[PDB]
């Protein structure tokens, strides 16, 4: 699963964003001036392994 | 009643403290380093979590 930290207006539809982020085939639309940071923490998985 | 003039109980000695002549086991140093190890484990696991 992805963790998402973003500007408050990154995505118009937050529900579909919430559902489709983990999807490897999803098409995501974001507003121009609002940044998206998917995969906030992934070195944690290697640390736990 | 026994002919031998000593108590029945024979103490199998171990490490004996020099100051107080008080016996102590092998553990003590292993004990302190072990508690330190446990603290390190808890701290690192919390930091990762």
């Amino acid at each position: 699963s992805n963790k998402v930290v973003m500007d408050e207006g990154a995505v118009e539809d937050i529900e579909e964003f919430r559902e489709e982020v983990a999807r490897p085939d999803a098409v995501l639309v974001k507003k121009p001036g609002k940044q998206i940071e998917l995969n906030v923490d992934r070195e944690l998985a290697a640390a736990h392994m | 009643p026994f002919r031998h003039n000593r108590f029945s109980l024979t103490p199998i000695w171990g490490f004996r403290r020099g100051r107080d002549n008080l016996p102590y086991g092998v553990i003590r140093w292993m004990r302190d380093i072990q508690d330190d190890i446990n603290k390190r484990a808890s701290k690192a696991l919390y930091i990762l979590s």
